[PDB]
Parts: C-alpha cells; sequence; structure tokens
C-alpha cells in the first residue's frame, strides 16, 4: 500500500525541515512505529531481500539528517533483529527458507524493543538514588530531559544544589532550571560563559548526550566539550545520563558535518548591518565529547564505563551494519 | 622435520617473500610443518608444534613470532577432532589451519580499507619506522585521491624510516625524514600520529620498535591522537609494567647497551585498529580473551 | 607398578586419571593405574569455556575417568576422551578402580614389608604377583578382588609364590 | 519484629544516607535470649559482627556462609509451604538484621545473591533431608572455588611478576595478598615489604605479624608517610573490598591515597582480588555508599589525656571514619584474578559471565 509510501516521505520531509517528534525516546519510537510498518505493508519472503529493504530506507534518512543518530542506529537495531530472528529459526548466506513465522517473530521482538524503548526514564530515575549523595552541586548542562528526570526523582529523597548551564547559542538551560526549580531543587541558572569559575565547586557533572559513539566518545549539545574538558581539569565525575539507544556505532572522525550548523541568524543575528558581509559565523550545535573526559555512562542496563561501551556495539548491532 | 632445514625453510621464506610480515611466515612455516610431521599421534604433535616454535624463535625472536606460534597451536584444534585415525583429526587440523593463513592474509588490506577512513586530508601523519601495515593504508589513503604529509623518523638501529620514505615517495606523497629525536619538535605539526605495532600486550598498550613510547608520551602531551596499526596475529598474552618488564628474548632479537622494542601504555593510545576492527585500547583484553577463548 | 596387569595400557579401554595441566592443545590427565599414563584429553569446541572458567585450577586436580581413543609407544602418548562414555561404562570403570587400588595397596604393603626398598625389586615383585594373579583367570586385575570376596573361606590359594611369609599374613589380616 | 540500631552522634553533613553506629549498644538489647524471631547463628553472626571481630571481607564472607550453613541444617518447613521461595522469604529477614548490625559489604552482597540463586533454583520435588544436604554441599563447593582455590590461582599468577630485590608494598589486612606473598616467598623470590597501617583500626600489624612470622623482612609505617617511601617502592600490591562495575576498586579509606601517590611517583599498582567480589554496582566517588564505625575510636591517647575527650559537646565538631574508598580505575595498573591478570579498566567487560 502507497500508505506507507507516504508515511516514509512525510518522515523524511519532517528530519529534513525540523526535528518531529521533538523529544528524542518519541523519535526513536516513531522510527520504530514506521519499521514495524514496513514489516507489514511491502512485498518480501526472504530476509535479504527485507534487509536490502531495510537499508534502502536507512541510508535515505541517515544521509537526510546525518546528526540524527537515533533512526539511524534503531534501523541499526531492526537489521540486527532480523538477523538474530533469522538465523535461529533457519541457521554466510540469507535465504528464503521460510516465511510469515518470521515476520510474526519480528513484530513480537520490535514490539518488545519498543517497549524497552518506551520506559527508559523511569528505569534511569529509579537508578538515580543511588548517585545524588545528598548536599551536591550537581552541574548539569542545556536541556535533556532524560537529567531533568533523573534529578528531579533524585531530589525527592535527598537535597543537592543544581547548577545549570545555558546553552548560548539559544538557551534552553533556562526552560531545564525552571522545570527544576518547579520540584523546588536549589538550581542556578547561568550562561556557559562561566563553566570554569563555578566549576571548582562542583561535585558531580551530570549530562545528557545526544549521540553516544563507538569510542564512548560522544556528540553532546555544544559547550558540553568545554564543560567536560573543564570537569576534567577539576577532576570530576562525569555521568552521561544516555539511554541505550542514543548509542551510534560510527566513530569519531568516521562521519564528516560531524557537528549540525544552524542558521547563523542565532549568533548574529540580521538587524546587525553592513558588518554581515565580510564574517563567517558558525553556528556549530553539537560537540565531540571525547571519550577519555567521561567516567560513566548511566544507560538503561546499569552504569558503564566507556571501556564497555564497545562491547555493546558487539550486543546490539552487527559488524556489517556499521555503514547502513 | 629435523629444525634445521626447518629454520632454513623459514629463512628462505623470508629471503625470497621480503615484504610479507614475520609472524605470517612464522606461521606458514609452522603449517608446512604440520602437513610433513611424518607423525600419527595428536598429542605427540601438539608438543611437536611447540618444539617447532621455540627452534623459530631462536634464530628471529621478534614478538610476533611467538604471538603467532600460540595463535596457530592453538587455533588448529578448536572442534571435537575425536581422535579415531589421526589422519581425519588431522584434515580438520589442516583445513583450520588454510583458513586462518587465509585470514591472515587478507587481514592486511582490511586494515587499510577500515582506517584509512580516518586521515582527513590536508593533515601531517607522522609515523617512526617501515612496517608493511602503515604504508599500505597509506597506499590505500592516496589510491583513494587524498593528500596529506608524511613525516617519518630514522630509528636510528636500521635505519627502516629511509626505507619508508623512499617506498613512500614511490606514490608522490610528500615524506620527509626527520631524526627520531626530533620526534619533540615536528609534534608539534602532526594532526595525527601512526605507528605500526609488532605487538599488542593483553592491558592494551604495545610492543613495538625503540622510538615508539617517548613518541606516545609527546604525542599525548599535546594532544595529537596517536593511532596504532596491528593485526589479530600480534595479539601477545603478555603483560609488562615497565619498560624494564618487556622480556629479555625480545629486546635484543640477536642473542653501550640499548634494546630494539619498548612498551606503550593503554592510556597512550587513542585507537588500536585491528582486523577485529577499531578497538578503544581497552578492547585488547576482552578480544584476546575472547579469541584465544 | 601397574594398577592393570598390563605393562602399558591398551587401546580403547577406559581408566581413570587425575589432571596435571590444562593448556592450548588439550587437558593433561595423569592416568594413575599404568604408570602415570600422561594423556592429554581433547578439548572441544564448547568446552573451551576456559574463557571464564571460575578459578580453572578448581579443575585441574581431581580424580576423572576417560576412555583411550588413540595411542602411541614412540612419543608415549595416549590421547583420550569423554564424550561419548555411558554411566555403566563409568560404574565399571569405577568398581575397577577401586578393586585394583586395593590390588595395588597391597601389593605396595608387600613390597614396603619385604625389603623390596630397590625400585626394581618391587617392579619384579608386582610383576610376579599379577601375573600369578590375574593369569590363573584372565580376568583384568581381580587377584585381590577374588581373594578379598572368597576371603571367607581361602583367598590364598594362588600363593605359589615361595619367598616370603609375611605377604600370607598381611592379606589374610587386610581380607578379614 | 527486630529493633533498629540507633545511630550516635551526627553524621557529617554530606552524609544524611550514611548510618554511623557505634558498638556500646549492640541491637541484641531487644531481642530475646533463647533467639525467637530469628535464628541463634544469626544473632551470634551479627554480634561478632557488631563488636568488631569478625574483620577482613574473605574472613566476613566464610563467617557468613557457616551461619548460613548453620541456618540451613535447622531448617524445617511448615506444611504445604514450598521450601523453593519459603527460604528466601526467611533469609531476607536475618540479611536486613546483619545489616543493622554492620552494612552487608561487599563480598556479603554476592555470597547472599548466589545463594539466594541457588535457593530458587532447587525444584520442590526433593526430600527435606536431601534438599538441604544439597544446599550445603554446594555451599561448601562455593567456599572452595570460588574464595580458596581463588587464592592458589592468584598466588599462582603473581608469583610471575614479583621480581627479585623490589620491595613490594601492601596496605592493610587484606588476607590475599598475605597469602601471596607467603607462597611467594615460600618459592625462593627473594624480596622485602614496606607495611602501611592506617588509624583508627591498625588493621596493618596483621599482616605484618602475618608477614614477620614468615621470615620475610618487612618494615611498617603509617599511612600519611608513604609519599617518603615510595622513591625505594618498586610495585604495590593493594587489596579490594569489591570490583565495582567500572574498574573503581573499593577498599579501606587508604588505598584511593596510595594509589595516587604511587602513579605520582610512578611505581606500578596492582591489586588483586578474586572474581566473586566483584560486584555489579559502580559509584565513582567516596561518598554515595560506604561505612560509618563508632567514630568514638578515633580518640587517641595522648600525653595524659585524649585529646578528643568529650566529644558531644562541640556542636560544631562533628566526626565521621569513613571504612570504604573507591580508587578510580586510572591509577589501577592490573587486576590479578583466577580469569587472568585481568587490566584495568577491562573488569566489566570481561569479568559479566
Amino acid at each position: 500500500g502507497s500508505e506507507l509510501s507516504e508515511r516514509i516521505e512525510s518522515f523524511v520531509e519532517t528530519l529534513k525541515r525540523g526535528g518531529g517528534p521533538r523529544s528524542s525516546e518519541e523519535m526513536a519510537r516513531e522510527t520504530l512505529g514506521l519499521l514495524r510498518q514496513i514489516i507489514t505493508d511491502h512485498r518480501w519472503s526472504n530476509a535479504g531481500e527485507l534487509m536490502e529493504l531495510i537499508r534502502r530506507e536507512g541510508r535515505r534518512m541517515t544521509a537526510a539528517q546525518p546528526s540524527e543518530t537515533t533512526v539511524g542506529n534503531m534501523v541499526r537495531r531492526v537489521l540486527k533483529i532480523i538477523r538474530e530472528e533469522y538465523g535461529r529459526l533457519h541457521g554466510n548466506e540469507d535465504f528464503s527458507f521460510h516465511y510469515a513465522q518470521l515476520q510474526s517473530n519480528i513484530i513480537e521482538a520490535i514490539n518488545e524493543l519498543l517497549v524497552e524503548l518506551e520506559g527508559t526514564m523511569e528505569n534511569i530515575a529509579a537508578q538515580a538514588l543511588e548517585h545524588i549523595h545528598s548536599n551536591e552541586v550537581i552541574m548539569t548542562i542545556g536541556f535533556s530531559r532524560t537529567v531533568e528526570a533523573f534529578l528531579k526523582e533524585a531530589a525527592r529523597k535527598r537535597k543537592f544544589h543544581v547548577i545549570v548551564a545555558e546553552c548560548a547559542p539559544f538557551c534552553q538551560g533556562h526552560e531545564m532550571a525552571v522545570n527544576l526549580s518547579k520540584a523546588g531543587i536549589e538550581t542556578t541558572v547561568m550562561t556557559d560563559a562561566a563553566i570554569f569559575a563555578v566549576m571548582s565547586r562542583v561535585n558531580k557533572v551530570i549530562i545528557g548526550t545526544k549521540t553516544i559513539l563507538a569510542n564512548g566518545a560522544l556528540r553532546a549539545v555544544t559547550g558540553t566539550h568545554t564543560l567536560a574538558l573543564a570537569a576534567k581539569h577539576h577532576s570530576t565525575p562525569l555521568i552521561v545520563c544516555a539511554p541505550m539507544f542514543k548509542l551510534s556505532p560510527q566513530f569519531p572522525n568516521e562521519e564528516d558535518s560531524f557537528h549540525k550548523f544552524v542558521a547563523p541568524e542565532e549568533v548574529l543575528p540580521f538587524t546587525e548591518g553592513d558588518i554581515l558581509e565580510k564574517v563567517s559565523v558558525h553556528c556549530p550545535v553539537f560537540d565531540y565529547v571525547p571519550p577519555e573526559l567521561i567516567t560513566l555512562f548511566i544507560s538503561n542496563i546499569g552504569g558503564n564505563a566507556p571501556s564497555y561501551i564497545y562491547r555493546l556495539m558487539s550486543e546490539l548491532y552487527h559488524p556489517d551494519d556499521h555503514v547502513l | 622435520m629435523d629444525d634445521k632445514e626447518l629454520i632454513e625453510y623459514f629463512k628462505s621464506q623470508m629471503k625470497e617473500d621480503p615484504d610479507m610480515a614475520s609472524a605470517v611466515a612464522a606461521i606458514r612455516t609452522l603449517l608446512e610443518f604440520l602437513k610433513r610431521d611424518k607423525g600419527e599421534t595428536i598429542q605427540g604433535l601438539r608438543a611437536n608444534l611447540t618444539s617447532a616454535i621455540e627452534t623459530l624463535c631462536g634464530v628471529d625472536s621478534s614478538v610476533a613470532v611467538s604471538s603467532g606460534g600460540e595463535l596457530f597451536l592453538r587455533f588448529i584444534s578448536l572442534a571435537s577432532l575425536e581422535y579415531s585415525d589421526y589422519s581425519k583429526c588431522k584434515k580438520i587440523m589442516i583445513e583450520r589451519g588454510e583458513l586462518f593463513l587465509r585470514r591472515i592474509s587478507l587481514s592486511r588490506n582490511k586494515i587499510a580499507d577500515l582506517c584509512h577512513t580516518f586521515i582527513k586530508d590536508g593533515a601531517t601523519i607522522l609515523t617512526h619506522a617501515y612496517s608493511r601495515v602503515v604504508l599500505r593504508v597509506l597506499e590505500a589513503a592516496v589510491a583513494a585521491k587524498k593528500r596529506f604529509s608524511v613525516y617519518v623518523t630514522e630509528s636510528q638501529p636500521d635505519l627502516s624510516g629511509k626505507k619508508m620514505a623512499k617506498a613512500l615517495c614511490h606514490l608522490n606523497v610528500p615524506v620527509t625524514v626527520v631524526l627520531d629525536a626530533a620526534v619533540g619538535y615536528i609534534m608539534e605539526k602532526a594532526d595525527l600520529v601512526i605507528v605500526g605495532a609488532e605487538g599488542v600486550v593483553e592491558n592494551g598498550g604495545i610492543i613495538n620498535k625503540i622510538g615508539t613510547n617517548q613518541m606516545a608520551v609527546c604525542a599525548k602531551a599535546q594532544n595529537k591522537p596517536f593511532y596504532v596499526v596491528a593485526e589479530s596475529f600480534k595479539f601477545v598474552r603478555l603483560f609488562p609494567l615497565n619498560q624494564q618488564d618487556v622480556p629479555d628474548k625480545f629486546k635484543y632479537k640477536a642473542d653501550e647497551e640499548h634494546p630494539w622494542v619498548d612498551y606503550t601504555a593503554p592510556s597512550l593510545i587513542t585507537l588500536l585498529f585491528t582486523d577485529l576492527g577499531v578497538l578503544t585500547p581497552s578492547a585488547v583484553s576482552d578480544e584476546l580473551i575472547k579469541l584465544y577463548l | 607398578c601397574r594398577f592393570y596387569q598390563h605393562k602399558f595400557p591398551e587401546v580403547e579401554d577406559v581408566v581413570m586419571v587425575n589432571v596435571r595441566s590444562i593448556a592450548e592443545m588439550g587437558a593433561y590427565v595423569s592416568l594413575l593405574e599404568y604408570n602415570n599414563i600422561e594423556g592429554m584429553i581433547l578439548l572441544s569446541e564448547l568446552s573451551r569455556r576456559r574463557i571464564r572458567s571460575i578459578n580453572k585450577l578448581i579443575r585441574i586436580g581431581r580424580n576423572e575417568c576417560v576412555v583411550v581413543i588413540r595411542v602411541d609407544k614412540e612419543k608415549g602418548y595416549i590421547d583420550l576422551s569423554k564424550r561419548r562414555v555411558s554411566p555403566e561404562e563409568a560404574i565399571k570403570c569405577e568398581d575397577k578402580f577401586t578393586k585394583s587400588k586395593t590390588v595395588y595397596s597391597i601389593l605396595r604393603h608387600v613390597a614396603e614389608v619385604l625389603e623390596y626398598t630397590k625400585d626394581e625389586q618391587l617392579e619384579s615383585l608386582f610383576q610376579r604377583t599379577a601375573w600369578v594373579f590375574d593369569d590363573k583367570y584372565k580376568r583384568p586385575g581381580y587377584g585381590a578382588y577374588d581373594a578379598f570376596k572368597h576371603a571367607v573361606s581361602d583367598p590364598s590359594i594362588l600363593d605359589s609364590l615361595d619367598l616370603n611369609e609375611d605377604e600370607r599374613e598381611v592379606l589374610i589380616n587386610n581380607i578379614n | 519484629q527486630v529493633p533498629t540500631r540507633k545511630d550516635y552522634g551526627s553524621k557529617v553533613s554530606l552524609f544524611s544516607h550514611l548510618p554511623q553506629y557505634s558498638r556500646q549498644n549492640s541491637l541484641t538489647q531487644f531481642m530475646s535470649i533463647p533467639s525467637s524471631v530469628i535464628h541463634p547463628a544469626m544473632v551470634r553472626l551479627g554480634l561478632q559482627y557488631s563488636q568488631g571481630l569478625v574483620s577482613g571481607s574473605n574472613a566476613r564472607c566464610i563467617a557468613l556462609l557457616r551461619a548460613l550453613q548453620q541456618v540451613i541444617q535447622d531448617y524445617t518447613t511448615p506444611p504445604n509451604e514450598e521450601l523453593s521461595r519459603d527460604l528466601v522469604n526467611k533469609l531476607k529477614p536475618y540479611m536486613s538484621f546483619l545489616t543493622q548490625c554492620r552494612p552487608l559489604s561487599a563480598s556479603m552482597h554476592n555470597a547472599i545473591k548466589f545463594l539466594n540463586k541457588e535457593i530458587t533454583s532447587v525444584g520442590s520435588s526433593k526430600r527435606e533431608e536431601e534438599a538441604k544436604s544439597e544446599l550445603r554441599a554446594a555451599i561448601d563447593r562455593y567456599v572452595q572455588e570460588k574464595i580458596v582455590l581463588a587464592a592458589q590461582a592468584i598466588s599462582r599468577f603473581a608469583y610471575q611478576k614479583i621480581s627479585n630485590g623490589d620491595v613490594i608494598l601492601v596496605y592493610g589486612c587484606s588476607s590475599l595478598v598475605s597469602r601471596i606473598l607467603q607462597e611467594a616467598w615460600t618459592e625462593g623470590r627473594r624480596f622485602r615489604v614496606v607495611v602501611v597501617d592506617s588509624r583508627p583500626w591498625l588493621e596493618g600489624r596483621h599482616t605484618l605479624r602475618s608477614l614477620v612470622h614468615a621470615g620475610v623482612p618487612a618494615s611498617y609505617l603509617l599511612i600519611p608517610a608513604a609519599s617518603y617511601v615510595l622513591p625505594e617502592v618498586s610495585k604495590v600490591l593493594l587489596g579490594a573490598h569489591a570490583l565495582l562495575a567500572n574498574g573503581s576498586v573499593m577498599s579501606r579509606v587508604g588505598t584511593a591515597q596510595l594509589a595516587l601517590v604511587a602513579r605520582a611517583h610512578n611505581v606500578p599498582v596492582l591489586v588483586c582480588c578474586e572474581t566473586y567480589k566483584f560486584c555489579e554496582r559502580v559509584q565513582t566517588d567516596a561518598f554515595v555508599s560506604n561505612e560509618l564505625d563508632d567514630p568514638d575510636d578515633l580518640q587517641c591517647k595522648r600525653g595524659e589525656h585524649v585529646a578528643l575527650a568529650n566529644w558531644q559537646n562541640h556542636a560544631s565538631l562533628r566526626l565521621l571514619n569513613l571504612v570504604y574508598d573507591v580508587t578510580p580505575p586510572e591509577l589501577v595498573d592490573l587486576v590479578i584474578t583466577e580469569l587472568g591478570m585481568i587490566p584495568c579498566s577491562s573488569v566489566p567487560v570481561v569479568l559479566r559471565v
């Protein structure tokens, strides 16, 4: 049915134009709902033809927005699901050994994955209380709804200061701090020009992240590199509160347009005037935190050093799917 | 095989084929010895393979030879051979061995095709000494239509830097020899450092040519990435802790002092390049426990 | 000497062993029945759980029985195996091992009681004893077994060893 | 219902969660003598935990397992109530009581986890006597493999590194390091030792005795003088009351400080532990979960007067003696376990099986 075609096309259009939906978990859930729709409304009987199909949409998607690693690695994971179920049932060539039984199993596995994907905020939130010992000064940055859920869960049984830098290109730290203080955390907004002066007085640095690569190194909302570099100069322990699907298996310099440059209007508004002729304004939104400044990923399975993250690739994505 | 035409088979395998690595040569010799053994007993052959490893490592004691010997020794026997006549089970031995040799042969091209996607063009690769792995990754980088400068050291004992410079300017890539002593100087203008590692100890560090450690620590100071290329017939179960603990059987490769290798910690290394993939240098240990099983 | 009557163990014959060293190819096991048969039992594919073997030395020292498969008396190597052995064979080998250990302890008491301080002396004594014992019925090492079984009437009808008198008293005092 | 041991003093500001217990008010005060609500082995164990009679991690685990063996021995069963779930149902209270007496360390966590997994996984199709005897044999197999054989494997791994002439350093009454040094000096390697000890529990004298009774040269010095001897020290061989899920070695309260001053003096720091202590949780800083002893044992008898003689009166003087302390995985150069001489950061990838 062409309904799948129009749905996929509307999806990739929304991805190119402007984030849809906004919440990263919501985008992963939407990607999975779409991918399930492909496994109920297309022509396939083999497994190899379905892997080619999934790659033929995943290439389009991961080339639409090179910084939407969520949908990319979600397609990678459904590919891994295909590999696993086809190999367990029939079994390196993929043959059309059998039929719809495989599809029922695939739909069931995708339903399980989607259920694990929708209840991850609550997992990390229940994992908070063990980490936020009372009277900390937890320095976040930006607005990452997982970190807000983490903190306003942990502050239901303890008390701690919460510095929050705001992202200076366009301030979202403000909304995070407002949502925090509506739960009474004694939070402290500030512009992130002062991450180094007000770091010596910080106990633990709790940052979200947009995407975890396969070095452990991540790609997180801008100015978080310098926050991590300070919080390693002051050897405070970072905490990358990222669920497990914000995990692409690329590698740091194996990606061009790593960042995501947005309309330089936000950095130097058009109202400025003539001097907008001889100035190259850069508005990088995402910055590349190397893996040796991070300390402890807080994923839905528990805490993990960065040196365990590579193993997660070997347990989530197939080694021949790192090119989608 | 009375260990005299065996060492000569090894030396002739070297002299005839000059480009091929040392460990793969030792494993080819050991597999040829597996075939021409004239003994139908398995435990009488495992001891034979050990004695053969010994008479090889006696002449060319590179860490590669012993690493590959143990890898061979272990990989020829995985499944339940269920020794019946020691002939069909030996056929399983031999087929697994030839498969292993296939993988050892294609590993180098795998390394190139997996790594040369990290030399962002207009950079300045700095390398230490001649090693066909870095040479092949640069060859299949400039074959992917890129351009970059390459500084090569000298490595004073055997100036393999000059040889690398020759065989690298042979490809219209701007090459430069630069005093190994000056590894601290030009380290200011090398956006990354590539060295081929002739040994991968358990923790992640590398046992490489003499000048590797100082380069690793300089490039860690000024925060230049230290990419190391080293493959699965070079994983060593060793585990030193200071440059004094690399066993003396390797440090001289012969029998005012100066060694021929040295250790480099798993903190000064940015990313290992193995045929198993690209590994955070803490992956060497899980991959070694795994590969070895 | 030897537990079974043979001077070297024979092909396709189950025995017991104590492991000595695990390694790459296989796990060495010392069959303490035919003069320390150092047989390197095969390592399987899924038996290669030595990856995460919790304290591998937990298996390095024990008593486990295996069946010989391929043997060669040029390097003295006796490859064993433990894959498709049935529990009836297992219990039979255990009973044979118990009887053989009893016979070996009796023979060692005879040796250390007969001034057989020289190793060749114990060799000849145990060989003569085991020959005259298990050759009268073509039974594998059942001399002391049948002796201790029929020891309610007469356990020393095979006492044609006209050398020592402490052997008979020791046999009749131990089997009683 | 078993009461709640009441705290003692005022926990420091950053410790509104870790309880501060004293030794004087043993919980036994509010329990019957023919111990009724719990089993007598459990109260005996909790009471020799409280008074601080069982110190090391391996020792705590061994004693706890003997206690559990006793409990199983005198276990019986309510009618039509399956033993499978019911044993855990009745073993959780004793665990909470032990937590009251002195919080379950990491070794006890692993041990009770193993035992509960074993209890839930034994089929209801067994007789009482047979299930009990099988459980006891399994616990004994545990003690033999995880903590007794592990010592031998670890000694055999470590002996291949202890060269001749190098002055290995230690810390605290760590059973495994004393065993290593005994078993590697009764082998031939002539070396020295330099024990480092730490008030208020001078738990360094234990390893000092257990070493000099075995002929080893030695030297003893308190922990703050560490930065003095490290010029000569040529290895370091700490302990581990846990290994968290990222390599950060939890220990006594001096191990991190030693690892740090050691790296600063550039000497290898090779903590050795057994595969069972490797826990599942992970903590980064030394405050999210610890233990606080009776602080009143800090007061040292100087001159003629204990300088902290009266301690509760000064409302602006609050005491603490942390018991546990986390060294980060960038200062560890080795974790010797039976599963190998694994390196620091790659403990979770390789020991989660």
